[PDB]
């Protein structure tokens, strides 16, 4: 049934939705999973967000992910007013009017990482890698933990995504290209590609790779 | 929560 988090509220708006959720019957949670339908995210008037980690997990899992206008229409006419018309167009980084979770809820037998081998490879800030790894599978990846470890051969498409900000080093991401044979980029083509749910032409986030 |  119905299942939600928020994401970007106030105790006050975390308290709205509670109502809201007691009165219909719906599960509310601090965590997002595999269950949760509805992501409730903070918008100005014209529902465009921030990008939060439940923002992008939201559009990764196909979910709702609609306006916190959403919630107070509702109670504000003791009803649940349907999704479809209150969801979240785009977001302050991307574009005020993609349709990102929009796209994702019309695509899941056809996810932006068919065919891809990803490996998060070395450190990231204010998202945990295994989060990133969730996410991609999500897209449809297919997560590698190790440089040496991708699959060899044709068949697949393999990609190493780094984030330089966590790194303070000297020769790491330049030269990574150097222990194995795959595109290298940043975190921004995941991120990017997932709010947008178009998979993103790896040309804008390639990496300085050494020969 | 952290914005990216
Ligand atoms: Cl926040
Ligand atoms: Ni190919």
């Amino acid at each position: 049934r119905m299942s939600m988090v928020v994401s970007g509220l106030t105790p006050e708006e975390f308290m709205l939705v509670y109502k809201f959720a007691r009165k219909h019957h719906i599960t509310l949670t601090n965590l997002i999973t595999e269950e949760t339908t509805h992501v409730v995210m903070k918008t100005d008037a014209e529902f465009v967000c921030e990008r939060t980690l439940k923002y992008f997990l939201g559009i990764a899992g196909g979910k709702w992910v609609v306006s916190y206008f959403w919630v107070t229409q509702s109670i504000k006419e003791r009803k649940m007013l349907n999704e479809h018309d209150f969801e979240v167009r785009g977001d302050v980084v991307n574009g005020r009017n993609h349709q990102g979770p929009k796209r994702a809820r019309e695509s899941q037998d056809r996810k932006i990482f068919r065919g891809l081998e990803i490996c998060c490879y070395g450190p990231f800030t204010n998202m945990p890698t295994d989060q990133l790894e969730w996410m991609v599978q999500l897209c449809g990846a297919s997560v590698v933990k190790e440089l040496s470890s991708f699959t060899l051969g044709t068949g697949v498409h393999p990609i190493v995504v780094v984030q330089p900000d966590a790194w303070t080093e000297d020769n790491g991401f330049h030269a990574i290209g150097q222990m194995c044979e795959a595109p290298v980029v940043t975190r921004e083509w995941v991120l990017d590609s997932v709010a947008l749910y178009q998979c993103q032409e790896l040309d804008t986030y390639l990496i300085p790779q050494i020969p | 929560s952290p914005t990216f």
